[PDB]
């Protein structure tokens, strides 16, 4: 029942040094945890960077160093490169079992930051004719590729019938994603204003429409 | 050289089971631990368990204590995972991955199979319903919603491929056993509606085609 947590997402320019950490909720992380680091890349491509706490797997650049800092395992990139943008996962071993951290999303800034283009479409009268109402929120052209989506109706927030696709890479190396709000037609005609808000880099973009 | 071969994808019925396979090559199957890892859409990796094909020693996560069974056939260098009594919860990608010669010490998760997208669904080949998305109002972003189809994928184009740049087509979502995606395109304000814009959706699996002109609401 041991939870390993990593930093959600971290940002860094090329040439900089950055440290990903890996916290254990059993207590301090020791070499007896044989902290491994594995990297995931688009199209689910995994590379095992570090095993045995600080042992680099062959061929892996010097750039990457496993380390214990304080009470936590740590992966450090010294002279971070643009190709290091990835999810990084640490894994710790515990009395026969492994547990994975939830993974840090690393952004090595390949280009200036970029705010999403948000677009909120209302339901079509065709869907409506089937007693359904889907609002579609399209989010494109953002960098770093990390957002969270929220929906509001007549002021109050929603936690029912929401779905957001994981941000995927556009061909200009920015990211895109979509988010959906499925409701009854009944419900759609019972409310007035519907809102889609993407948070990104400590600010929020919000499209909303009022019902005609 | 070192290679892990998992079948691309598998469709399973809500209640049934599946025996995922992972075929080793490039080294000695009996000398490295295989591990099985679950990953969902944008979620962490979840470690299921591991098997030493030289020993059959197997360790499982509590979570998966009654879900998975690891097995090997050393004469065909294949590790198997058996998943029992499936629900949408189990819809995920599953990877086998190669550990170390040793329990935890002198190695890496250095090599991984392509993964198998296991999809739990009771659906039959269902063609899509396509809906136009016009705005409620510089430039203007139209789209269309491809809803309630199965299986993956569909192909969306705009004006039969005539409009190409400004096209974004997002990943499907699996809702109530059925797939949904949406496509958008951005065109100049004045162009539309004066000139027509039409998504052409097509479903290979049902051999169905739906063209849909977007008109102002």
């Amino acid at each position: 029942q041991a939870v390993v947590t990593q930093e959600s997402a971290l940002t860094t320019s090329p040439g900089e040094t950055v440290t990903l950490t890996c916290r254990s909720s059993t207590g301090a992380v020791t070499t007896r945890n044989y902290a491994n680091w594995v990297q995931e890349k688009p199209d689910h491509f995994f590379t095992g960077l570090i095993g045995d706490t600080n042992n680099r797997a062959p061929g892996v650049p010097a750039r990457f160093s496993g380390s214990l800092i304080g009470h936590k395992a740590a992966l450090t990139i010294t002279g971070a490169q643009t190709e290091d943008e990835s999810v990084y996962f640490c894994a710790l071993w515990y009395s026969n079992h492994w547990v994975f951290g939830g993974g840090t999303k690393l952004t090595v800034l390949g280009q200036p930051k970029s705010s999403p283009s948000v677009t909120l479409f209302p339901p079509s009268s065709e869907e409506l004719e089937t007693n359904k109402a889907t609002l579609v929120c399209t989010i494109t052209d953002f960098y770093p590729g990390v957002v969270t989506v929220d929906w509001k109706v007549d002021g109050t927030p929603v936690t029912q019938g929401m779905e957001t696709t994981q941000p995927s890479k556009q061909s200009n190396n920015k990211y895109m994603a979509s988010s959906y709000l499925t409701l009854t037609a009944g419900a759609w005609e019972r409310h007035s204003s519907y809102s889609c808000q993407v948070t990104h880099e400590g600010h929020t973009v919000e499209k909303s429409l009022s019902r005609a | 050289q070192v290679q892990l071969q998992q079948s691309g994808s598998e469709l399973v019925r809500p209640g049934a089971s599946v025996k995922l396979s992972c075929k080793a090559s490039g080294y000695t199957f009996t000398t490295y631990w295989i591990h099985w890892v679950k990953q969902r859409p944008g979620q962490g990796l979840e470690w299921i368990g591991t098997i030493y094909p030289g020993s059959d020693n197997t360790y499982y996560d509590e979570k998966f204590k009654n879900k998975a069974t690891l097995t090997v056939d050393t004469s065909s260098s294949t590790a198997f995972m058996q998943l029992s009594s499936l629900t949408s919860e189990d819809s995920a990608v599953y990877f086998c991955t190669r550990g170390s010669l040793y329990y935890n010490n002198y190695g890496w998760f250095g090599y991984w199979g392509q993964g198998t997208l296991v999809t739990v669904s009771a659906a039959k080949t269902t063609p899509p319903s396509v809906y136009p998305l016009a705005p409620g109002s510089s430039m203007v972003t139209l789209g269309c919603l491809v809803k309630g189809y199965f299986p993956e994928p569909v192909t969306v184009t705009w004006n039969s491929g005539s409009l190409s740049s400004g096209v974004h087509t997002f990943p499907a979502v699996l809702q109530s056993d059925l797939y949904t995606l949406t496509s958008s395109v951005t065109v100049p304000s004045s162009t539309w509606p004066s000139q027509t814009v039409t998504c052409n959706v097509a479903h290979p699996a049902s051999s169905t085609k739906v063209d849909k002109k977007i008109v102002p609401r």
